């Protein structure tokens, strides 16, 4: 698959986040317990709540599509559907909102992805959400200064950075430690205090943010100079226009 | 000279507008704001008087971790917090909608035919003046025939009246001029000659019912109220029996055969009668706004006064209250009429088109769409990239999408002289913006945007329509903020560049050329600023009939 | 034939049934099984005799929480259901040997009613089905018990609700898959105002049958709206065949190839390779390491991309066994395929746009609800001309129990009655058989 | 004792009420009246200020050739000229409508089930109380989640709030009492036990949106505004993602699956959305009036307070403005709530039935309709023949038809305990009155009257319905004055004689048992008199945001 | 005078196919007769069927 036209680093980065054959760079290590704590849906050692009984207990009617399509593990169990949501700064965060939803529906099964300017969300079955969430938090999808895990109060994608290079957060869920140069998560994604903070590692430096970003800007690579990506957008406009007419 | 938004950015923030870094969390939350402090005090007084908790700044999350900004009303020097631009807190915005809701245009052409041909009586300018004196007694709610009538208090209904207009200058000048909208006084010469040619010898009433009645009731009351009092005044002024068979022809003519509503009724999921905001087509909204007859030398100013009119009515009152409610959609609309931002981007595009093509001289085709809409979209988006304070000001992607695309679509239509290629340029702008920044608006912003290119030039049943005829009930536009008031501006844009006196209905254009209206439609952004300052005096209040 | 195209037709288990069927044999204008389904939908009513009896005994009539103290009437309607239904049937029929059907279900608690097709051929629209059914049952209950003139208006309130003070039959104990003509968003929309949960209930959650019933209703409305007239007709017919009828086994084979481990993106890759293999698209231009595809047949490209969209729904929402993500699949299947190819997405962007608003109005405070309560007449989902709603029906058929407003919550009366009708429950079978039958008349 | 209308007649005229002759033409026309003199003066001031003629007593015919009468508001000692009872001039009448239009009832039962099943979270009295503090900040238009929101001024929206009720005493006890409509406090013990049994363990919100928003917009805004702010307060109080798939189930439940609108939408010829007067069924209007829980030992007072609520809303505001306008229909309504006239006739009928049958004891059949409705019709008509001043007071035939038939219909239903036989008595009264005096009402008054007998007991599609389910959109009733509010009284009458706590919907009855409303629904006629005296203080005014 | 074929109604819920199929067939025949351009064709649609679907 081709994924996206263009000859910039931004274009290639958009293709790499979509391509399931591209190995996302891992930047930090987070424990399973700390992914559960950041998500905030259940406490460590709480059983997965259910929204319906296990599929085995249901004995449903003959349907060729059900038989052909393997359920994800949380669907076999009857798990709740829960979410994780991220905000990405326009000052060169590595992932950005459409890049996430496009990549999530190439990489992940059984996924409900939504894109907005100031937030991007995926909803799926709880135990599968915890597996995906580890990868979204540990890899270059995430930078702890220019991206934020936020289930509400998302403002900040379009704000100026603070003096530490951190994006704004009304609820201050991610705190930069000047003594280590590392960010801690001090609250879960909906803003409740964690018993113990989670280390999210060091912010990427400016050179590495420029290498990895998927936003086009005049002070990085401008979209108007990726003339092959603009050509395909304009072609889609003209072909939709002519199709709707005749 | 500086970009037009620079002065406002310097007023909002201590940093220069190009600076990438700032300070948060040290402003004391809501205590930084004069307006939030007035609200906290008022919430304590309301809850104490009524015995039920109400506004409390500590419920939910704490506003003002960043600067709570003032906004410049564009074209003015007035800076207010955005709460003063919420329609609930702005009497000028409420009156603008009351003045539209309570107006209806009603012909006298069928009526005068009924008098001549069925009653066998003559109509002259003198009989028309006698009828107009009678209907300006009756229209606010006073009696002309029966004994023991009980009536409306004249000072509660002082804003209700009837005027007329005609394209025949010598007939206009014979009717008493207290009742006449004088086309030659209100319009520059070339636009007056266009409008009088459209009207010809036709004679039309502009009827405004009382704001206190329109607030108590609804828009669909307007043409009924108008017709009842036209009917009573035709009985009294032409000496009919008070209720004979011919009386029914004046009722059918005033309520159906020669009435022009400002809005048509809506389908049942969003059920509403006539004269509600969702029925007002975009070309009528551009014609209600009166910027065209005052600022005709400057097509940008005329187009962006129509955007201000439509962004406030369609996003703040219609989508933000009739179709939702709550805190609502103030800043989805303010982005199109504050800080001189849309103004900077649309003057850029006008100058671009003047240099490359000349206004209205470009070919009306896709090559022009691709050229102008792309150039203007990249100018607007570069401004948010070059000025971090501009991006923190227009913080929501929907706000930026509507502002950039409005400049791109208005500038395409300045080049082609045709609103349909303007509208194709609006959609191309959204597609380029979405790929540039990897984001566009809120979750549901581009429903119409993605249907948009294919439906611009479609001819199918519920798809195909010239932009001037579309409105908030065109199917793809029925739900979402950040489009409808910008489409009214794109519908105005080619006609302002052409010097056309109107966009879609010459009778609607003349009907708002009247300084007896309570809101001043020639200076919509000025009036929004006056209401924000708590300096506007609305009609409809009950002070006369309540305790002192 | 006006069009040269032919398709191969399969059953819901992926087996070939009939090869080389002219495309117009599946047209709603020509196929007699589509005619029978549409006329069936127009004339079928579910009657809740238990509900009528309980409304009367408690005086709970006229809508939610309403009651008139002192109007209670205790009538043994379900114990006398056979006599009541027979008496109704004699008023509903036109003659003795027409196609009227009145059938008791649930020990007399429910009745399936099919009003005679002939009352419709001399009617403007379809409201004779609930209004003839309701009066014949109100009169049969009054006559069974000799209900007095003073009390009979409570029987009417228990059957048809608050109508005509309300515009709808508010509080009625009868139900139809169609809704009243005043609720149409535009003229020609009535076959679109059929709740997705009622199609999934009628088809007993069989995914392929729910997708086929939804597509037959959506695309037949496209003809009634004039959208499928002239330049656009072939587009609409190929959509019906490929997205709704599994033509060429395209949908089925994509799901088979991506069902175990696939994603929306893996389905897109397979569909683009299949379009290329069949000659529907070809490389027009090379950019830098990127092929720009073109097509000399936009209607057929649109149809193949539509079959892939259905398969992507079945893979994505089938894997989660949770219908909510259909809004996401409808958006990003189309957004990804345009940047994958340089060709326009399904319905020239109109599916993507419907999906943007549907996603918002199924995850926000402003309106909408779960997938099951949408329909082609809903303001959020009317915009694509038949290519979006069938995917929502396939997704709700695949939901294992995540919805509060499920088909068991909203559509139980419709399920009991309308799944009895073979051509509603299993339409793919009947429309295939009919297309084979008329294949030489095209 | 004197008939109940004697004191008012002695106030109106110098003659004793039995006297047959008077003198006319010597009162100076309009100059006899304080209120017309106020209007003449105000018209001249209005017309000079605006430069267009307006109220002028010399246009049309000269009012006041006979006595312009005061009216006693029934059950009060307040006497006012009829202009003070016109809805435009009476802020209590306007507020009564605003308090109904801006109310919706919204269940929490589905919402609590989505919380426990989809989210897997607990609901308790504690989490409900926390939710109610949150929604009482949000509902008037204030923010709970996003940064940089701009909000409504709390003092402009001080009349908006949310309460709850439940049949479960031990929750109603555990929820903070500021938020609870307490059934045991508000209703006598027998009615409280009926109402608690109807609600059971269900929990329902009563949501009132701001009067200023209702007046700016329309009735169909209310359930949308309510659902936006319930949706924000469920996200804030229960810790949802702020916008996930489950958020859609709260929206669908609050907007559709557990809402009770006060009125349903209307057909296109009279297009209107929900919560407009034409959609409010007669059974709901009787349950909105709160006389039933205060005056329950007097079924005539309860029934006549419902007639006053409905004659004013349905004839003055609805038929006289929404469906017509102008001077309108004040006195077609005032006949049913002034001078104690309907009261005298209905107390005669109640005594007749209590003595002959016992309340609620008569057979529910046509023999009872023929007996009681004929006896009470002849009593009321005899009063106009014995008291000339009574006939000159209710001068229009339509006023007399509605008053005599209301007393006949209510009395019939006090005998049978069934509203349908009371409705048949209303139509029989019309047919006897028409033959007695060789006139009835205005040209169109008995369209529903002549269809009436045949449609009382019909069962056909658009004909058959119990009276409590009928309303202003029942086809025969959709056009004409002098019926709708009287039908609401007949709907109340058998339920007041039986002692029933409600007529048609127990949730509506409980939803108006609330002293935090602006208008006092327990004393509708007292409030009309306070508004007439200019002593009522409405909500919704813009004084705080306009100059001094 | 246009009489739309009866068979279109035996597969329709109601009667709006008569104006809707007539309007679109005349709009397309006028655009095809004169080769009206994509940019101008929406005016043919407006002249045949009016302000629908805004009204
Ligand atoms: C709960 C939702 C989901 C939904 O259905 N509506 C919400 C909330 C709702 C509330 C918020 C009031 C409150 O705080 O109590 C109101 C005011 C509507 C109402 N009920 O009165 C609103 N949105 Ni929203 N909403 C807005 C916007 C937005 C932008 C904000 C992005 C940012 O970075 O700040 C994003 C969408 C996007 O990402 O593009 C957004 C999301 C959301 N919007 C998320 C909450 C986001 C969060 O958790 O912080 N709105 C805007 O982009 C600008 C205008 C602004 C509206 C108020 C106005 O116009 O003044 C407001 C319009
Ligand atoms: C012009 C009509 C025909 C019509 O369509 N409407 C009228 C007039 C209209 C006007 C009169 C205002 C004015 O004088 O300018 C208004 C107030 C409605 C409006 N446009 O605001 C009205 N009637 Ni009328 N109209 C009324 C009535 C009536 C009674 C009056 C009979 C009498 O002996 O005085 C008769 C019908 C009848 O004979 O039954 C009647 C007729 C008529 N009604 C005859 C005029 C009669 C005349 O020439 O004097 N109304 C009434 O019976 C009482 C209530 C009264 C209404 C005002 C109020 O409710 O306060 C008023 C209701
Ligand atoms: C979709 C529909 O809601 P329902 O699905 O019918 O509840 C519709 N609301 C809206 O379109 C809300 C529009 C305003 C708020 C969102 C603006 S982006 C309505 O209330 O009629
Ligand atoms: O977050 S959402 O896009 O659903 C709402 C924007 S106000
Ligand atoms: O005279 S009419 O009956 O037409 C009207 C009475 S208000
Ligand atoms: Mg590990
Ligand atoms: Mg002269
Ligand atoms: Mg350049
Ligand atoms: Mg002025
Ligand atoms: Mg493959
Ligand atoms: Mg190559
Ligand atoms: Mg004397
Ligand atoms: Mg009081
Ligand atoms: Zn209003």
């Amino acid at each position: 698959a081709q994924y996206y036209p263009g000859t910039t680093k931004v274009a290639q980065n958009r293709r790499n986040f979509c391509n399931p054959e591209y190995e996302l760079e891992k930047l930090r290590e987070i424990s399973d317990e700390d992914v559960v704590k950041i998500l905030g849906h259940r406490a460590p050692g709480e059983e997965y709540p259910s929204v319906h009984p296990p599929l085995e207990e249901m004995d449903e009617p003959e349907d060729a599509i059900r038989e052909m399509v393997e359920p994800i593990d949380g669907a076999k169990a009857g798990d709740r559907v829960r979410y994780i949501q991220f905000t990405d700064s326009m000052y060169f965060a590595p992932a950005q909102p459409y890049v996430r939803s496009r990549a999530y529906l190439c990489r992940y099964r059984g996924a409900d992805a939504g894109t907005l300017s100031g937030r991007q969300i995926i909803e799926t079955r709880e135990r599968d959400l915890e597996k995906i969430s580890k990868e979204l938090l540990e890899t270059e999808f995430f930078d702890p200064a220019r991206s934020g895990v936020r289930g509400k109060s998302v403002h900040g994608h379009s704000l100026r950075l603070d003096e530490d290079g951190m994006m704004f957060d009304m609820l201050r869920r991610q705190i930069y430690n000047k003594d280590t140069g590392r960010v801690e998560m001090v609250k879960n994604q909906i803003g409740d205090e964690l018993d113990e903070p989670v280390d999210l590692g060091e912010p990427l430096d400016e050179e590495t943010l420029m290498e990895k970003t998927t936003i086009y800007r005049v002070d990085g690579e401008a979209y108007r100079d990726d003339v092959e990506a603009v050509e395909i957008m304009q072609r889609i406009h003209v072909l939709r226009s002519q199709g709707g007419f005749n | 000279a500086d970009k037009l938004f620079i002065n406002a950015l310097k007023k909002k923030f201590e940093e220069s507008p190009e600076e990438k870094k700032t300070t948060f969390y040290t402003l004391g939350g809501w205590k930084q704001s004069e307006r939030k402090t007035e609200f906290v005090n008022a919430g304590k007084e309301v809850a104490a008087k009524r015995g039920i908790p109400q506004y409390n700044p500590d419920i939910g999350t704490p506003l003002g971790q960043r600067v709570l900004m003032p906004y410049q009303v564009s074209t003015t020097d007035t800076y207010v917090e955005g709460d003063d631009l919420h329609f609930v807190n702005n009497a000028a915005m409420q009156q603008m909608w009351d003045d539209i809701r309570r107006t209806v245009i009603v012909g006298l052409n069928h009526a005068h035919a009924v008098i001549e041909k069925r009653l066998g009586k003559e109509v002259t300018p003198e009989t028309i003046t006698h009828y107009l004196e009678t209907v300006n007694h009756a229209m606010p709610g006073a009696a002309v025939v029966q004994e023991h009538m009980v009536e409306t208090h004249p000072a509660l209904v002082a804003d209700s009246y009837v005027k007329v207009f005609t394209g025949n200058d010598e007939i206009a000048d014979e009717i008493d001029p207290a009742f006449v909208i004088d086309i030659n006084k209100q319009f520059p010469e070339d636009q007056a000659e266009t409008l009088k040619a459209e009207v010809g010898d036709g004679i039309w009433q502009v009827v405004r019912i009382p704001t206190i009645v329109s607030r108590t009731c609804d828009g669909a009351t307007t043409s009924r109220w108008s017709a009842m009092q036209i009917g009573m005044s035709m009985i009294s002024a032409y000496k009919q029996a008070a209720g004979e068979a011919a009386t029914g022809d004046f009722a059918y003519a005033a309520k159906h055969a020669e009435v022009i509503h400002m809005g048509t009724y809506l389908p049942v999921r969003r059920a509403r009668g006539e004269n509600e905001p969702g029925g007002v087509p975009f070309g009528y909204l551009a014609d209600i706004c009166q910027s065209s007859r005052v600022n005709y030398e400057d097509p940008v100013r005329v187009s962006l006064d129509v955007v201000a009119t439509g962004a406030m009515l369609y996003d703040q009152i219609w989508l933000g209250s009739y179709m939702s409610g709550g805190v609502g959609f103030t800043q989805y609309a303010t982005a199109a009429y504050t800080d001189n931002i849309l103004d900077d981007f649309t003057y850029f595009g006008k100058e671009y088109v003047e240099d490359k093509y000349g206004l209205c001289e470009a070919p009306n085709n896709m090559d022009t769409v691709l050229d102008v809409a792309t150039e203007v979209t990249f100018y607007g988006l570069e401004q948010y990239e070059e000025y971090p304070a501009l991006l923190e000001d227009q913080f929501g992607g929907s706000q930026r999408a509507a502002v950039v695309a409005a400049a791109a679509g208005c500038s395409t239509a300045f080049a082609t002289g045709n609103a349909q290629t303007g509208l194709s340029g609006w959609y191309l702008s959204m597609y380029l913006h979405k790929e540039q920044h990897s984001r566009l608006g809120f979750y549901g912003y581009d429903l119409q945007d993605q249907c948009g290119a294919s439906n611009v030039f479609s001819i199918r049943g519920d798809e195909g329509l010239p932009l001037e005829l579309r409105g908030p009930n065109y199917p793809n536009y029925a739900m979402n903020v950040g489009h409808q008031g910008e489409y009214a501006g794109i519908s105005q844009a080619p006609h302002a560049a052409r010097g056309d006196a109107f966009v879609f209905n010459p009778l609607v254009k003349i009907a708002f050329a009247d300084d007896n209206l309570v809101f001043d439609f020639t200076n919509v952004r000025g009036e929004f600023a006056k209401g924000a300052l708590r300096e506007f005096e609305p009609a409809g209040e009950r002070a006369l009939i309540t305790p002192a | 034939a006006k069009f040269e195209d032919k398709v191969d037709l399969y059953d819901d288990r992926g087996n070939l049934v009939e090869e080389q069927v002219p495309l117009e044999a599946l047209s709603p204008l020509r196929n007699p099984a589509i005619k029978s389904i549409v006329q069936g939908i127009k004339r079928t009513v579910a009657v809740n005799l238990e509900g009528i009896e309980n409304a009367l005994k408690t005086a709970k009539v006229g809508g939610p929480a309403c009651k008139i103290m002192g109007r209670e009437l205790d009538l043994d309607i379900v114990g006398n259901a056979e006599s009541i239904a027979a008496a109704a049937k004699e008023m509903i029929q036109v003659t003795e040997d027409d196609d009227t059907n009145v059938e008791l279900l649930g020990g007399g608690k429910r009745a399936l009613v099919q009003v005679p097709s002939a009352r419709f051929d001399v009617a403007a629209e379809y409201s004779a089905a609930p209004l003839v059914t309701a009066t014949a049952f109100v009169q049969a209950i009054i006559n069974e018990f000799d209900v007095s003139m003073y009390d009979a208006n409570m029987v009417k309130a228990a059957v048809l609700g608050r109508y005509p003070q309300s515009v709808e039959y508010m509080g009625a104990n009868i139900a139809t898959m169609l809704d009243i003509p005043q609720k149409l968003e535009g003229p020609g929309y009535a076959l679109r105002n059929i709740m997705v949960n009622h199609v999934v209930a009628a088809t007993l959650k069989n995914t392929l049958q729910a997708a086929a019933l939804s597509t037959i209703l959506e695309q037949t409305a496209m003809f009634e709206m004039g959208d499928a007239v002239g330049a656009f007709e072939r587009m609409h017919l190929l959509g019906l065949a490929y997205q709704g009828m599994n033509a060429d086994n395209l949908v089925f084979d994509l799901v088979k190839a991506n069902g175990k481990e696939g994603t929306v993106g893996s389905v897109i890759a397979d569909l683009v390779e299949r379009a290329l293999e069949d000659g529907v698209i070809k490389v027009e231009k090379e950019l830098t390491d990127y092929k720009v595809y073109g097509t000399d047949d936009l209607a057929m490209w649109n149809a193949y991309a539509a079959a892939g969209l259905m398969a992507a729904t079945m893979v994505n929402q089938g894997a989660a066994r949770a219908a909510q993500g259909v809004s996401s699949t409808l958006l990003y299947y189309n957004d990804l395929i345009e940047f994958e190819t340089g060709l326009p997405s399904v319905d020239f962007g109109k599916v993507e746009g419907t999906a943007v608003g549907f996603s918002f109005f199924s995850h926000s405070i402003y309106g909408g609800g779960g997938p099951g309560i949408f329909n082609g007449n809903h303001i959020v989902t009317r915009h694509s001309k038949g290519f979006a709603i069938p995917c929502v029906a396939a997704a709700m058929a695949l939901d294992a129990g995540t919805q509060m407003f499920s088909p068991e919550a909203t559509s139980g009366l419709i399920k009991e009655v309308f799944s009895q009708v073979d051509e509603f429950r299993e339409p793919l079978k009947y429309v295939v058989e009919a297309a084979a039958e008329i294949k030489n008349e095209i």
